[PDB]
């Protein structure tokens, strides 16, 4: 996002509003044809593509109504301050700093990295059901869930990966229990 | 192939008691009996009838490992008292604890 | 504390 | 395994009855071992298992997304309302005696994925199989019936 | 396979479903777990390496380890930690239960033992009933700090001719200590009986652990509300104590004391003062908790975890690092670009605190990744140097 | 038989360390100022009151030991029954603590016995396996 | 399959650490482990 | 009289009460037998005719085993085992079969009230389907377009649910006792109170409350138990209990009989 | 409003639509 | 190295292991398929032969 | 892919539920929690069960066979 | 529910997998503290478009 100084406030906000938004779901929901496509944004001088070399030039805000505006549970993370007055960018959103793999993490901010790291790997042999035309290809060694589940605690991310459609695995009632020994 | 079929789980073995009357030498009118064919449910109860009898040293059971339906039961009683004529006098007895209760539930349902 | 999607519903109506 | 690098294997299967079981007669599908959690970290696996058992019970989806607001409390008394022990937490019953269990469980669903590395594809003996040309030893190779 | 004792000669028990199928206790040798490791087996053929394998590679003999003159066996999983509850005071056992118990035992005589307490209510004593396993001759005893011949917060050990007096058993008597128990049967009555000793302690400890049950859960892992302000409150001495240094250096009034420059004895002041207050604040939350606090027992057991793990868990995770340096200005002067230039503060360099129960927040939860893998690369070189030295 | 050791010991301080069953108790004879105790019991099944004046017995059997617990049938002319309350255990130390003045260490079970007296009363415990039998 | 197309490579300082100019660029999470541990990273 | 029970509520298909009077193994026991050794019908060897679809074959003939079935007359069938029969008949096993055709232009569903009983019963009571919607449309099995053939024979033959969970007469069966936590078989953990965070059972009604400040009757044994058995509809859940507990007494005579061949 | 500063959980909006915009081969295709 | 200090050797097996409490701290599970595969040659003498030949 | 007969660990009437349910959401504009409810599925694992299947034979029927 | 992004050859899936390389046309600086008389190198490593 780019943040914009010189606004009607007398400070720092979003060139991103509103009615983008609403235009955004209504081109989501025609699915009348305007097509305030994601380009739109651009050409309207919305978000800014960015590169490692430019981020040395600048100064990126973390969440947009945490920061932005100059201005509580025991349970919630502890979150820094808006200090920094000229911010040029904000995030688009953080968790989107996550590979393919990592977004399949529930909760992978509670967790111990290397934890993740693990998982990344391990998904990329889980099981499942890879695509699915998968009755016609004369693959080798195609392995196929019977009844996939989506699972529980989806991510907001996950969706995209159209995972609640080709899930890869089941969600089971399990006990952490010392039972029997084994 | 390697894998025990399931009518003996209570089908009898042939030229295999269901039972085995098993003297131990442990202690004096003490036994212990090997049950082919069968799980919890038939041992569990035959050591908690076996905890009312007045007359019983020691009783008490354990499956050996999962996969087989033996478990194993030990009875210690008092001298002179068989074990093996202690169970006759537990095992009548359950059932007459469900010939009492069943009817005493078959009259519980005609009521409905 | 959820996931909610027909707001297309809200969204249609709310347009 | 798990989502969260808790690979495991099979230990065992136990028929249902077996199984220790809780009040309203639900049984797990399956038992991990608590020494599993503490210096794995592994808290989300937990907190997954939470709110997955409120989504169960409400009929939404838990939202694992992660640098949200959605704290623990939030979930917990969620689940509270909905007649269960805040934090997951469930009485149990050994289902061998059918007795009560003189602690209580920890009890949710949580998602599991399978993965390739089945037995039937990892076993293999020899005695006496063919031998290379070479050092006429034994060959290698499992589909091959490698020494 | 780099012990002597990594390869062993295990009798066979001729089982169903196809794994192979062994005793945990032996788990520890092989530094082997059942996460999916695979085992090969070998099968001689003529009398003489039988006999060659079983009387010098067997199991049983191989328990006091050569290498660091003390058993490389310990009791070690669940069941020490399912040991452990049993040989507390405040349990007791009852007669259909005790009895049970005692039949497990396979080399048993068929003794009922007293119970510890008629009239009223014939009931035992946990401490007891293990006794039955051990057998006899065993002298030994242990004195804790605060160990008294009453200890009155049961501490130390003390087992005669077999018979438990007092103490609670764990690792340090029944696990891989230098003269715990299993050293010491060991050196008495040969290994074989102590390879009975390790069945027995744990079809027994096993049996009432299954009917004891066990668990955990998040609330093991949560804290009195009100230590959460204390910790919050050795988190802001920290920072005080950090903000406060600071100025120290740019009022160009720190003196490094001999031998390191100005800023890295800057850092050192720091880093402490990080590390110490995180672990100023894990000991209160350990502090804080239950003898119901499952974890605070698993750790009190020896079983798993130790102090760092739980204050990871809800106290504080404190200083994350690269090289033992904190985090480094990657781009210029800031690590991140969500924050400005020479900005040293504890959380732009890299400290981390939250802890894994409320969750990170995205510049804490990239830091932490870093070290993360920091110990990945490690572990993968450090094993490949080692495997080659070892070599 | 017989009371091997017997005494009134007033319940000087009774604490419940941690022990939900379990606790610490301070008892004194009223006959000879220097003869105390500090035990352990559960306390459900005889809890405490500060000074109350125990008379304690020991009596090493019941009639009036390789011996496999038995449940008692009718009228078994056994002790304990005038006495509130019973044990089983074995000494494990015995410590002359001064002159004559000696300790004894019971463990029951698990469970921990200390008098503190004169020898010439404490004659008479040379390690029995002894009981506990403390009324009122 | 999908992570697979956005992976990278490296063939052969430090090249196998995280830096933090890999903000939101490459995953901080997934790498395979062992001989290319950080030479291997997901977009 | 022994113990009793107080049938409290029943579904056309659930079945609660207590079970006063009465032993804890007992209890358990009664149980897990309902879980395990009810003997039932259940479709077992799936000969396949023709198979269009898109399912693998035994995906289908794995659902067609979890299909439950009319089994009161269940007893006037022997097992498959003691057949002398040509390894099935009318009097081990029932025969079913199917026709199902994908002829329509949309989606043609399957459904168990689709199957064919092709065996002299001898008028029994078995084997009927088990429809428990009102619409008469059974168990959902597969999905047929326009232009997909599945003809398939079945042998359904009796058994318990211990050999396979398909031959389950029981689901989920609720139990518990000292609702009100009286007996002190389990220690409440908590972090502040077992009162405000541990939900009372709905059977709290059914015992008095604690009547705290009082002595700990140690020697309370466990009866008056609270169940709650839910069928499926392979038969009613009274019968269950009946064909629960006679199974358990034909299991312990099993006992003293082989015992009497001393 | 139509011109009211914005709130987070819109983002998600913004970026379904970059992905539908785009997809994951992105690179790729192009 | 690869032929001469080690070597593929016979009379092997290799497959997962599976934690158990209730097997001797010396004892090992074999899968009784592998058991079936893998063999010991012995040779009769008057004691054994009686067992061996019901093998056989 | 098809609504699994009975749950994994109750088992009760799922092979039925699936399109109940589904004229539920459509028709009655129905929430998930009310729409199981008024199915008779008051225990949890059921309530896994549905509300996380996913129905995918409705995408293999689209192929021309 | 495919997404391209490869290719085929002789009837199996192929992907090219990002590599990734030193950008051209930069002026870098490092040392070289090893003993040799060169204690500082400036690199360009020119490349034609
Ligand atoms: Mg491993
Ligand atoms: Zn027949
Ligand atoms: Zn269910």
């Amino acid at each position: 996002f780019i943040v914009e100084d010189d606004e009607s406030l007398g400070h720092k906000e979003l060139k991103v509003r509103k009615g983008h938004i609403a235009k955004l779901m209504a081109t989501e929901y025609q699915d009348d044809v305007e097509e305030y496509t994601w380009s739109s944004l651009l050409n309207e001088g919305l978000v800014e593509y960015i590169d490692a070399e430019e981020e040395e030039s600048i100064l990126i805000a973390m969440q947009p109504e945490d920061l932005e505006p100059a201005e509580v549970d025991p349970a919630k993370r502890i979150r820094v301050s808006h200090h920094a007055t000229t911010f040029t960018h904000c995030e688009i959103h953080p968790s989107m700093i996550l590979g393919v793999a990592a977004s399949i993490i529930p909760f992978p901010d509670h967790n111990q990295s290397p934890r993740n790291t693990y998982q990344s790997a391990m998904g990329k042999q889980a099981m499942g059901v890879f695509l699915t035309n998968y009755n016609v290809r004369m693959d080798t060694m195609a392995n196929i869930l019977y009844y996939p589940q989506k699972p529980l605690g989806t991510t907001r991310a996950m969706e995209y990966l159209k995972f609640r459609e080709l899930p890869a695995g089941q969600n089971a009632i399990v006990a952490i229990a010392c039972y029997s020994g084994y | 192939m390697n894998a025990p079929d399931r009518f003996e789980l209570f089908l009898l073995g042939e030229g295999e008691s269901k039972l085995k009357i098993d003297p131990d030498t442990k202690a004096p009118n003490a036994v212990v009996i090997t049950f082919e064919k069968e799980d919890h449910t038939l041992g569990n109860l035959i050591r908690a009838e076996l905890l009312n009898d007045r007359k019983v040293l020691f009783a008490a059971y354990k499956v050996e490992h999962p996969f087989f339906a033996r478990f194993k039961l030990r009875i210690q009683t008092t001298e002179g008292y068989d074990p093996k004529d202690a169970l006759k006098n537990a095992c009548n007895s359950i059932i007459n604890k469900l010939g009492a209760l069943k009817t005493n539930f078959e009259t519980e349902w005609n009521l409905q | 504390f959820i996931k909610r999607d027909r707001m297309r519903r809200n969204f249609l109506r709310m347009r | 395994a798990s989502r969260h690098g808790q690979k495991g294997t099979i230990g065992i299967t136990y028929r249902r009855e077996d199984m220790p079981f809780t009040a309203e007669g639900i049984v797990p599908d399956l038992i991990i071992n608590p020494h599993a959690i503490p210096s794995r970290m592994t808290v989300a696996h937990l907190i997954e298992c939470l709110l997955s058992k409120v989504a169960a019970l409400s009929g939404n989806e838990g939202d694992a997304s992660p640098f949200t607001d959605i704290t623990v409390e939030g979930i917990s008394k969620l689940l509270r309302e909905h007649g269960y022990q805040s934090r997951g937490f469930e009485v149990m019953y050994n289902g061998h005696t059918g007795k009560k269990l003189m602690a209580q469980i920890f009890f949710g669903p949580t998602y599991y994925q399978r993965l390739r590395h089945m037995v039937d594809d990892k076993i293999h003996a020899r005695a006496r199989g063919p031998m290379q040309v070479l050092t006429r030893q034994p060959v290698e190779g499992r589909s091959r019936d490698g020494g | 396979s780099l012990h002597k004792m990594s390869m062993m000669a295990h009798r066979v028990k001729v089982i169903p479903y196809s794994t192979f199928r062994l005793n945990l206790s032996v788990t520890s040798p092989y530094n082997a777990d059942f996460d999916g490791d695979e085992m090969n087996l070998h099968v001689p053929q003529s009398e003489e390496t039988r006999a060659e394998l079983s009387q010098l590679c067997a199991v049983p003999l191989q328990i006091v380890s050569p290498q660091s003159n003390k058993p490389c066996m310990g009791i070690v999983q669940d069941t020490l930690c399912g040991i452990r509850k049993l040989t507390l005071r405040d349990t007791f056992i009852e007669l259909d239960q005790v009895l049970n118990m005692l039949y497990w035992v396979p080399d048993w005589d068929g003794v009922i033992p007293t119970p510890a307490i008629i009239k009223p209510k014939p009931l035992w004593s946990g401490k007891q009933i293990l006794s039955v396993a051990i057998p006899n001759g065993i002298h030994l005893q242990r004195f804790d700090e605060g160990t008294t011949l009453l200890s009155p917060k049961d501490n130390g050990m003390l087992i005669i001719d077999g018979q438990i007096i007092f103490g609670v058993v764990e690792k340090k008597t029944v696990g891989s200590s230098n003269g715990g128990l299993i050293h010491v049967v060991t050196r008495e009555k040969g290994p074989q009986v102590c390879a009975k000793l390790f069945g027995n302690i744990q079809k027994v400890v096993n049996f009432w652990l299954l009917h004891n049950g066990f668990s955990t859960g998040i609330g093991d892992t949560i804290a009195d509300g009100p230590t959460m302000r204390e910790i919050t409150e050795t988190i802001a001495e920290a920072k005080k104590k950090v903000l406060d240094v600071t100025k120290e250096a740019q009022a160009n009034l720190l003196t490094a004391k001999h031998g390191m420059t100005l800023r890295e004895s800057f850092e050192d002041n720091v880093v402490r003062f990080l590390n110490e207050a995180r672990d100023k604040a894990g000991r209160l939350a350990e502090v804080n908790l239950k003898d119901l606090n499952n974890v605070k027992q698993m750790v009190m057991a020896g079983s798993k975890g130790s102090f760092i793990n739980i204050a990871q868990m809800s106290a504080c995770v404190g200083q994350q690092s690269v090289e033992g340096k904190r985090i480094a200005f990657g781009f210029v002067d800031r690590t991140l670009p969500h924050f400005s230039k020479d900005d040293y503060s504890p959380e732009s360099k890299g400290f981390v605190e939250n802890s894994y129960l409320r969750g990170l927040t995205p510049q804490e939860f990239f830091f932490h990744a870093m070290g993360g893998r920091e110990g990945l690369i490690d572990t993968a070189v450090k094993t490949a140097e080692t495997g080659y030295i070892q070599r | 038989s017989n009371t091997l050791f017997d005494d009134i010991f007033q319940v000087s301080e009774v604490d419940p360390g941690r022990y939900n069953k379990v606790c610490r108790i301070e008892a004194a004879s009223t006959t000879q100022d220097q003869c105390k105790l500090t035990l352990d019991i559960n306390v459900e099944l005889f809890p405490v009151a500060a000074q109350d004046s125990l008379t304690v017995t020991i009596a090493s059997s019941l009639n009036l030991a390789t011996r496999s617990w038995r449940p008692p049938q009718a009228g078994d002319r056994s002790l304990a029954d005038d006495y509130d309350y019973v044990m089983y255990g074995t000494a494990y130390k015995f410590e002359e603590v001064s002159k004559d003045l000696i300790a004894v260490y019971y463990s029951f079970g698990g469970l921990l016995m200390r008098l503190e007296g004169n020898y010439r009363n404490l004659n008479n415990l040379k390690q029995e396996n002894a009981y506990l039998l403390i009324r009122r | 399959t999908l992570s697979h197309l956005r992976r990278t490579n490296t063939p052969i300082a430090k090249p196998r650490q995280l830096h933090n100019t890999h903000w939101g660029l490459v995953c901080p999470a997934e790498t395979p482990e062992g001989q290319a541990c950080g030479l291997v990273k997901n977009l | 009289e022994g113990p009793q029970v107080k049938i409290r509520e029943a579904s056309k298909d659930n079945v609660d009460f207590i079970l006063s009077n009465v032993d804890l193994a007992m209890a358990n026991s009664l149980r897990r037998v309902m879980i395990a050794e009810i003997p039932t019908l259940a479709i077992d060897s799936v000969e396949v005719e023709t198979n269009t679809t898109v399912l693998a074959d035994e995906f289908i003939a794995h659902r067609l085993g979890l299909i439950p079935l009319q089994s009161m007359d269940i007893e006037q069938l022997e097992y498959s085992r003691d057949c002398f029969c040509e390894d099935h008949c009318d009097k081990c096993s029932v025969v079913l079969t199917l026709q199902a055709f994908g002829e329509s232009e949309s989606t043609t569903n399957v459904y168990s009230k689709d199957l064919v009983i092709v065996s002299n019963l001898m008028g029994r009571n078995i084997g009927h389907p088990i429809i428990q919607d009102k619409e008469g449309n059974g168990v959902l099995i597969c999905k047929l377009r326009k232009g997909q053939e599945l003809k398939l024979t079945c042998v359904a033959k009796k058994g318990i649910a211990k050999e396979h969970a398909k031959w389950g007469p029981a689901a989920a069966i609720e139990f518990e006792y000292d609702p009100w936590n009286k007996l002190k078989h389990t220690d409440y953990w908590y972090e502040q109170d077992s009162a405000k965070e541990w939900p009372q059972s709905k059977n709290c009604e059914y015992e008095d409350p604690p009547n705290e400040g009082d002595p700990f009757d140690y020697k309370a044994q466990a009866d008056t138990f609270y169940m709650n058995v839910e069928s499926v509809g392979s038969i009613p859940v009274d019968q269950v209990v009946v064909r629960g507990i006679d199974t358990l007494q034909k299991k312990v005579a099993s006992i003293l009989l082989a015992l009497t061949q001393m | 409003d139509e011109s009211a500063p914005i709130t987070a959980e819109d983002s998600w909006a913004v970026i379904s639509a970059f992905f539908r915009e785009k997809g994951l081969v992105s690179q790729q295709l192009d | 190295r690869g032929n001469l200090m080690g070597k593929r050797v016979d009379f092997s097996a290799r497959t997962v292991i599976s934690g158990d409490p209730n097997l001797e701290l010396d004892q090992v599970g074999v899968p009784k398929s592998i058991a079936k595969t893998l063999t010991y040659p012995e040779v009769v003498t008057p004691y054994n032969i009686d067992r061996l030949t019901q093998l056989v | 892919m098809i609504v699994p007969v009975r749950c994994f660990s109750c088992g009760k009437v799922v092979g039925d539920k699936w399109e109940s349910y589904l004229n539920l959401l459509q028709e009655d504009e129905l929430d998930e929690g009310t729409a199981l409810s008024r199915l008779g599925l008051k225990r949890y694992c059921c309530r896994r069960m549905i509300l996380t299947h996913v129905d995918l034979i409705e995408k293999f029927l689209r192929y021309n066979p | 529910f495919d997404m391209g992004g490869y290719f085929i050859i002789n009837g199996s899936e192929k992907v090219l997998i990002a590599q990734e390389r030193s950008a051209g046309n930069i002026v870098q600086v490092f040392k070289k503290a090893a003993p040799s008389p060169i204690s500082h190198v400036a690199e360009i490593r020119s490349a034609l478009e």
